[PDB]
């Protein structure tokens, strides 16, 4: 059994397509509601689980918090695909550029388009894009504090070697 | 019948263990490998086997492993491996001795037929017993061969280099309707250790180095998302291993999260395969619950571990706690519906001194019994009925 | 246990070869007389060298039935002896003049001669088999496959 | 669709559904529920996976689903999943408003009473059916035959069960379960194929080996003959292509698999198989009626469809009266008339019989348990439904 | 000394005459292994009997060679006698004469093949084949009575008066501790517990022995069990798993009073006893109401002796004084009775000796025995 999100037990959380707009700790501009600064929000969960969840090859999705965790678990693999050989001062800028560049949302090019509900309206697509850009900017910034933990000029190999690993053999 | 000590051969996917019944260890334990070439024809005489065939990779021979997933699957190589075992290492005469051979529970009838015709027509041995290997491994558990030390009811978990299977046996009978088998063991966890060294791009990732990192450095943790987190908090857990290359020079390997994530293949086999999804503690509960009701207290009370790939540090305790968690959760569901208490069930997973080769010690201990010559296919039965005499499963229920 | 006890043999009586082929009308001693008068004509035709007129007369009647092995074997002995005494260059002149009924009596008995090599020379029967099938066509073997089993 | 009673054979392997007087099921589909999963397998924009996927929608798409079965052995294991079959059955197969409708349900002859209670409670309190009736599945299969005597044996996906009947009286002391049927033969087919090295242990692969069993298996008429063809000859070997495109060779597993209905010990059950179970049931009936049972054994249910099963069963009862009543004396065997009824429709005989019975009692409003009677007596309202 | 061997239709009881209880007592079972796969040479054998069959039962198929008091399987019944003599009593049988037991109205060919195989194999000096109910009368210490035996396989009434037995008044019914166990295996399905193996039948027997009781009035206990969980009890399987059981505790024994619960056409044991005493002559009927002796393990349930009285007093006329004699040792009363009989000074002339079997063959037993 792979590790599912803690937030699938949460209820009446806001939703877009069928992503969960889970509480977030961040500085980036966007629609995600502030988390408690003392608590693990979905990005501390997604970074904590990623290195275990990308070895499994069979993952049942319980609800919209797992659909969110999967998008995070896939975007960590894109970031570790980018980061090889960078200085932290370059990696911040390269992975923010990766986070902000134009991407396909579910319902548009998207790999898991079989499992994610398309946006409910022309307006739901914008609240989805402005969430997923805020999410993946924070996810990149948070990840970099782990991969450049002990030394600031060389990505720690214990994080970089998952760049070949690929959650359930899917990628963005 | 001849009186000579029956010869015992546990041909594993990893190691062949060879010897004579009634000795206190195998005469040989060496890899199930054959080195072959890749005006008279002699390329079928030039081969080598075992520890003397690892020395031959640099002399331009191709090593191949004729047993894969616990089954013989090259019959040319296995016949040459047996002739060389019998006439070089065991140095015996087949016409004088009964042989105990071993195979997994779910082997095809075709492999017992091929084993029988090779033994009776090529070597001409006096008689043959083809034992289901985990049924023997129970008999290594006893404190002695004597009748008062026996405990003929217990689940036996066997895990070698090529197959793991769980056999329930009760009152000396193998409960064949309940055998579970999974072709994921000591080699599949080596290919996973090898796969990790290779993704980190370490200086050496040859099979012999992943094989050594398993048994030097790896262990079974309680839970991998806490163990990944511990490897951040506790940086002395990244061991450094010194490996010497095929061409005779030093290297150094950092060993990482494969120290726990590799043995986790047994307790989460989704890491290794899309096909075998059930983890070993739940695979054991499926054995004991499929088994008839009155033996279940006895089958949980004595879960014997066997075969080299069960030796990982903390393997017995992980299996005991995860199986005890499955079992007391199911009993507590039943206390809930009744409102009454229960006496529960004790689950003991038995690691023991002969665990590394338990199938051989089981075969040795059984073959000493005066009745053994009557359980063999004698070559007189072979000359009457041919190699089809070995085709019937002893273990499973057969129609007809 | 019960699984092996056959019941079909005692509750559903199967057909017999005499239901599929009509039973012979001539009695055993009536055919044993009819053959024993012909074999001396065939033995005589060898002794006077006209062995081909031996076959033409021997082949004018055929014994059949599960009651007559002790004279079907004597008829086969005379037939194989007559086939062993016809010159190989005369065979194509005999076979092209046989009726399709006589041909289907020749090839039927050469497949009885080929069934017992420890008493009959196969080499001359295989030679007759090549020549009778090459001249008269493959259907002459199909009429043997389909023929009565007590021939 | 129709104003008459709805009828529902919620079987262990297939739901079949329609109305009174239907000559064949209006719909049938696997009794399966699935949840979305990703699995190191193909993904496609050709289909959209909703949070709960069921029946035909799941079975057509099951590479993408964690398939689960709400029933085993003829009992509902998980009512949250059976609710997701019943929602689908009424709201998007039949397309019905159940408010005040009358429905006929079925269950096997020896179920836990808590199963019938919670199944009727659900009909009155999720859907609000105005009337419910529950019939023993094998007595329905006797209305399909237009018949009133002769022992009826039903073998489904979940359970094989037998109900002797004589002159319209149902012999409740002789009704019996053999807990071996079409699913135990399927778990056994997986276990036979595992000896060849083919693994089918994903939840979605179970429907593939059901389709394989249903396509290729047959009941051996003479075991030493099929063991001859099996061991001496290639003639049994057959190639099956999975929905993956993989081809797998299957041989002795064609006869050796459905043999577990005749020999339950192959699947670890100590019970006697079909021939010995039907014999020990007929031979337990009173002396005056045994003739009228052997003269009309009625087969029913999908697991009675294996090629050769009618002929093997008839032989194996002639063969067994011969051992156990004649002691091997051939003199009387021709006097033993046994007849198996094995009609073309028989997979659906429980539904076709239910659709006949639901016409016989459509207008007799006191014959059903009414919602108004359920809501005053609770579970005790079901005591209307016989002994 | 003489041996006394009760041929229990489910529970064999063996011992020496004058001893006050069976020296050994064990299930009348022969069990065979249901698995062919074996640890070779490791002490297995092709038949386990009595307590070897019970303690090993999970891997065995168990079959009793007695059904309804008739031996159905002779090649296996002699294994049980071999066990009674050589493994339980630990004697040579050829040194000691054997008193055997039989039900009334049994096939005479059963008693013939029993007396045949007992001399022709075990070579006992002498033997006898007494009826179980007249044996039970000796253990009760009286000369008048209407013994109601109720074993594993049979139940029967033998009206008996000053030693004159009434063979026209005997009743026998094939309803007993086996059929009550079949019906418990059937009705427990309603809880969702499925028992089907001949091993699990022994679990359902142990439930029936520990938890079942006779309702004093059935449709009042049925109403009480529906009204509250006050009547429910729990049992722990040989698996640590827990069973809960309720009105099934008394619906099982009620079958003995209502055979129509198992579809069988018969009077219950109250009506069968009444119709047996009402078949005796009116001078005797005055006394046998005061002497309903009970015997055999199916007469052992809690509440049976009181409910047996409340039923039989509704059939008997109110002027009579009506009593059930149910000893605390009643399970063994036929064996204690045989132990008394085989010890009598006056009995020793009426054994069948080996000498007079040779003069007549087994059909002598029909004149030497009742
Ligand atoms: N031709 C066939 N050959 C083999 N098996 C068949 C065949 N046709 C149907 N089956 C099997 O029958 C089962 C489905 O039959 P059916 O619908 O009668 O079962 P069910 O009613 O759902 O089960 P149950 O009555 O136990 O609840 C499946 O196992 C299916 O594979
Ligand atoms: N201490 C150990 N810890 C983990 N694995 C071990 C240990 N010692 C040996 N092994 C492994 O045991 C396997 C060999 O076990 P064996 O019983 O001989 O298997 P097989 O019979 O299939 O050849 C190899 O994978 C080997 O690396
Ligand atoms: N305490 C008890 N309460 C209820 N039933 C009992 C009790 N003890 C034993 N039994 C019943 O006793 C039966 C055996 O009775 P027994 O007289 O020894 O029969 P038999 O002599 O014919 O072998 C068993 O079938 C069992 O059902
Ligand atoms: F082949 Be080893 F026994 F796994
Ligand atoms: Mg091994
Ligand atoms: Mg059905
Ligand atoms: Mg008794």
């Amino acid at each position: 059994p792979a590790y599912h999100s803690s937030f699938l037990s949460l209820t009446d959380v806001p939703t877009t397509g069928n992503i969960a707009m889970l509480p977030l700790k961040t500085k980036f501009r966007g629609p995600a509601y502030p988390a408690d600064e003392s608590q693990m929000d979905i990005i501390d969960e997604c970074i904590g689980l990623f290195r275990a969840n990308c070895f499994f090859r069979n993952f049942e999705i319980k609800g919209p918090a797992d659909r969110t965790l999967i998008y995070g678990t896939l975007f960590i693999s894109e970031c570790l695909g980018r980061v090889n050989g960078l200085n932290y001062r370059d990696a911040e800028r390269q992975l923010n550029s990766l986070a902000l560049e134009n991407f396909s949302i579910p319902g548009s090019g998207f790999p898991l388009n079989a499992l994610y509900a398309p946006p409910l309206s022309p307006q739901d697509a914008e609240i989805m894009r402005t969430y997923l850009t805020q999410f993946r900017q924070e996810l990149a910034y948070r990840l970099l504090s782990h991969v450049y933990a002990t030394e600031k000029d060389h990505p720690s190999k214990w994080w970089t070697c998952f760049s070949k690993r690929r959650f359930m053999n899917k990628a963005l | 019948a001849s009186f000579n000590v029956p010869i015992i051969m546990d041909n594993g996917t990893g190691y062949s263990k060879l010897g004579y019944a009634g000795n206190d260890a195998p005469s040989y334990v060496f890899p199930t490998v054959i080195a072959t070439r890749s005006k008279r024809a002699t390329e079928d005489l030039d081969f080598f086997i075992g520890n003397d065939a690892l020395k031959k990779a640099s002399a331009g021979y191709s090593l191949d492993y004729p047993i894969r997933h616990g089954q013989i699957e090259n019959w040319d190589h296995m016949e040459r491996f047996w002739q060389q075992s019998l006439f070089k290492y065991l140095r015996c005469e087949p016409e004088d001795h009964y042989f105990l051979l071993t195979e997994p529970p779910l082997n095809p009838p075709e492999n017992r037929e091929n084993t029988a015709e090779i033994m009776f027509e090529s070597f001409n041995c006096a008689g043959l017993y083809i034992a289901v290997q985990a049924v023997l491994a129970l008999a290594a558990s006893w404190t002695s061969s004597k009748v008062t030390d026996r405990s003929l009811t217990g689940t036996v978990v066997d895990s070698g280099d090529g197959v793991t299977h769980i056999i329930p046996v009760a009152e000396g009978y193998v409960i064949g309707s309940s055998i579970k088998t999974m072709p994921l063991a000591g080699r599949d966890v080596t290919y996973f250790v090898q796969s990790l060294l290779r993704d980190r791009n370490e200086p050496d990732s040859s099979l012999k180095t992943a094989e050594r990192i398993k048994e030097e450095c790896c262990y079974v943790c309680p839970d991998i998302v806490k163990e990944f987190s511990r490897f951040d908090r506790e940086p002395d857990r990244y061991l450094k291993y010194a490996s010497e290359s095929i061409t005779g020079h030093s290297t150094t390997i950092d060993v990482g999260f494969e120290r726990f994530l590799a043995p986790e293949i047994f307790f989460n086999p989704e890491i290794a395969s899309s096909d075998f999804l059930t983890p070993l503690p739940e695979l054991v509960d499926n054995v004991v619950q499929s088994s008839p009701i009155d033996v279940r207290k006895g089958l949980y009370k004595n879960i014997v571990l066997s075969g080299g790939s069960t030796l990982f540090k903390n393997f017995g305790n992980r299996l005991q706690r995860d199986l005890k968690r499955i079992v007391d959760e199911r009993i507590h569901r039943s206390e809930m519906l009744s409102g009454a208490k229960s006496g529960g069930v004790d689950v003991n997973v038995i690691s023991h001194k002969r665990q590394r080769n338990a199938v051989w010690f089981g075969g040795s201990l059984l073959a000493q019994t005066p009745e053994f010559g009557s359980y063999c296919h004698t070559k007189a039965d072979y000359e009457e009925y041919g190699a089809s005499i070995a085709r019937r499963y002893q273990i499973f229920g057969n129609s007809l | 246990t019960f699984r092996t006890l056959d019941v079909d043999s005692i509750t559903e009586p199967v057909l017999t070869e005499q239901d599929i082929f009509p039973i012979r009308n001539e009695t055993a001693e009536q055919v044993q007389a009819a053959v024993s008068q012909l074999i001396p004509q065939a033995r005589s035709a060898i002794q006077t060298g006209n062995a081909l007129q031996g076959l033409k007369t021997l082949l004018s009647y055929v014994p059949y039935g599960n009651d007559v092995q002790e004279v079907r074997t004597q008829y086969l002995n005379a037939f194989v002896d007559v086939l062993s005494n016809i010159r190989a260059a005369d065979i194509p002149a005999f076979v092209k003049e046989c009726s399709t009924e006589e041909i289907d009596n020749i090839v039927n008995f050469i497949y009885r001669g080929l069934a017992n090599p420890q008493a009959y020379n196969s080499s001359v029967l295989l030679n007759w088999h090549e020549k009778v099938v090459e001249i008269s066509g493959i259907g002459c073997i199909v009429r043997v496959l389909n023929s009565r089993p007590d021939l | 669709m129709e104003s008459a009673p709805i009828v529902l054979d919620n079987g262990t392997g297939f739901v079949k559904v329609g109305y009174a007087k239907d000559n064949f099921p209006r719909f049938q589909f696997p009794s399966i529920v699935g949840r979305p999963i990703l699995r190191a397998e193909e993904k496609t924009g050709n289909v959209q996976i909703k949070d709960v996927m069921v029946g035909d929608e799941a079975e057509a798409v099951r590479s993408l689903l964690q398939v689960k079965y709400p029933m085993e052995n003829g009992i509902i294991r998980d009512f949250e999943e059976m609710n997701q079959l019943w929602d689908y059955t009424f709201f998007e197969k039949l397309k019905i408003d159940p408010r005040g409708r009358k429905i006929l349900l079925t269950e096997p002859p020896m179920n836990p009473v808590a199963n019938r209670e919670k199944m009727c409670e659900t009909m009155f309190e999720r859907y609000g059916f105005g009337g419910v009736y529950v019939a023993i599945q094998a007595v329905l299969s006797l209305y399909a035959q237009g018949l009133s005597s002769g022992v009826v044996v039903d073998s489904g996906d979940g359970v094989t069960h037998i109900v002797p009947v004589y002159e319209s009286v149902v012999l409740n002391h002789l009704v019996g379960r053999l807990d071996v049927a079409g699913r135990d033969a399927t778990r056994y087919l997986i276990s036979l194929l595992l000896r060849k090295g083919y693994a089918f242990n994903r939840t979605a692969d179970f429907e593939t080996v059901r389709e394989m069993k249903e396509k290729l298996c047959y009941v051996s008429y003479d075991l030493e003959l099929d063991h001859k063809l099996s061991e001496e000859t290639t003639v049994l070997m057959r190639n099956y292509t999975l929905p993956d495109g993989r081809v797998i060779k299957v041989g002795s597993e064609r006869y050796e698999c459905p043999e577990c209905l005749f020999q339950p010990h192959l699947v670890g059950s100590e019970q006697p198989g079909l021939s010995e179970f039907i014999f020990d049931t007929i031979q337990a009936a009173d002396v005056d009626i045994r003739k009228y049972l052997y003269r009309a054994i009625v087969l029913s249910g999908g697991s009675s469809m294996y090629a050769g099963l009618p002929s093997r069963l008839e032989k194996e009862i002639k063969q067994l009266w011969f051992e156990r009543v004649l002691h091997g004396d051939p003199a009387r065997l021709p006097n033993f008339k046994v007849k198996i009824e094995d009609a073309p429709r028989r997979r659906h005989a429980v539904f076709i019989g239910g659709a006949v019975l639901a016409d016989i009692m459509a207008q007799n409003d006191h014959m059903w348990v009414s919602k108004a009677e359920w809501e005053e007596y609770g579970v005790r309202a079901l005591d209307k439904l016989g002994p | 000394t003489a041996l006394v061997c009760d041929n229990g239709s489910g529970l064999v009881k063996a011992g020496f005459a004058g001893d006050d209880a069976p020296r050994a007592v064990f299930p009348s079972i022969v069990g065979r292994p249901r698995h062919q796969g074996v640890m070779v040479g490791m002490g297995q054998k092709d038949s386990y009997v009595g307590d070897e069959a019970q303690s090993k039962r999970g891997i065995l198929t168990l079959k009793y060679p007695i059904e309804h008091g008739i031996i159905t399987n002779w090649d296996d019944m002699e294994k049980i006698w071999h066990h009674t003599f050589y493994n339980e009593l630990r004697v040579a049988p050829e040194e000691h004469p054997t008193l055997l037991t039989e039900a009334p109205l049994n096939p005479k060919a059963n008693r013939e093949k029993m007396t045949q195989i007992m001399f022709e194999t075990f070579n006992v000096p002498a033997m006898y084949v007494a009826i179980q109910a007249v044996l039970s009368l000796y253990a009760s210490g009286r000369t008048t009575g209407i013994v109601l035996d109720s074993g594993d396989g049979v139940t029967h009434n033998v009206p008996i008066y000053e030693g004159y037995a009434l063979p026209h008044a005997i009743m026998r019914l094939d309803l007993a501790g086996r059929d009550l166990t079949d019906y418990l295996m059937k009705i427990l399905t309603e809880r969702g517990y499925s028992f089907v193996t001949t091993a699990e039948r022994e679990i359902v027997r142990d439930i029936k022995e520990k938890l079942c009781y006779v309702a004093l009035d059935f449709e009042n206990e049925m109403a009480t069990a529906a009204s509250s969980s006050s009547l429910e009890k729990s049992y722990e399987l040989p698996d640590g798993q827990v069973i809960t059981i309720g009105n099934e505790r008394f619906r099982c024994p009620e079958t003995l009073f209502q055979p129509s619960f198992i579809g069988m056409e018969s009077a219950g044991i109250h009506e069968t006893t009444y119709n047996s005493i009402m078949k005796c002559d009116i001078d005797i009927r005055k006394d046998l109401y005061a002497n309903n002796v009970m015997s055999g393990g199916t007469t052992m349930y809690p509440g049976i002796a009181d409910r047996m009285q409340k039923e039989i007093t509704a059939l008997a006329p109110s002027t009579m004084k009506i009593k059930i004699i149910a000893p605390p040792e009643r399970k063994y009363s036929v064996w204690i009775g045989g132990s008394i009989l085989a010890s009598l000074s006056t009995f020793q002339q009426m054994w069948i000796t080996k000498q007079e079997y040779d003069e007549a063959g087994p059909s002598i037993v029909h004149r030497k025995c009742f």
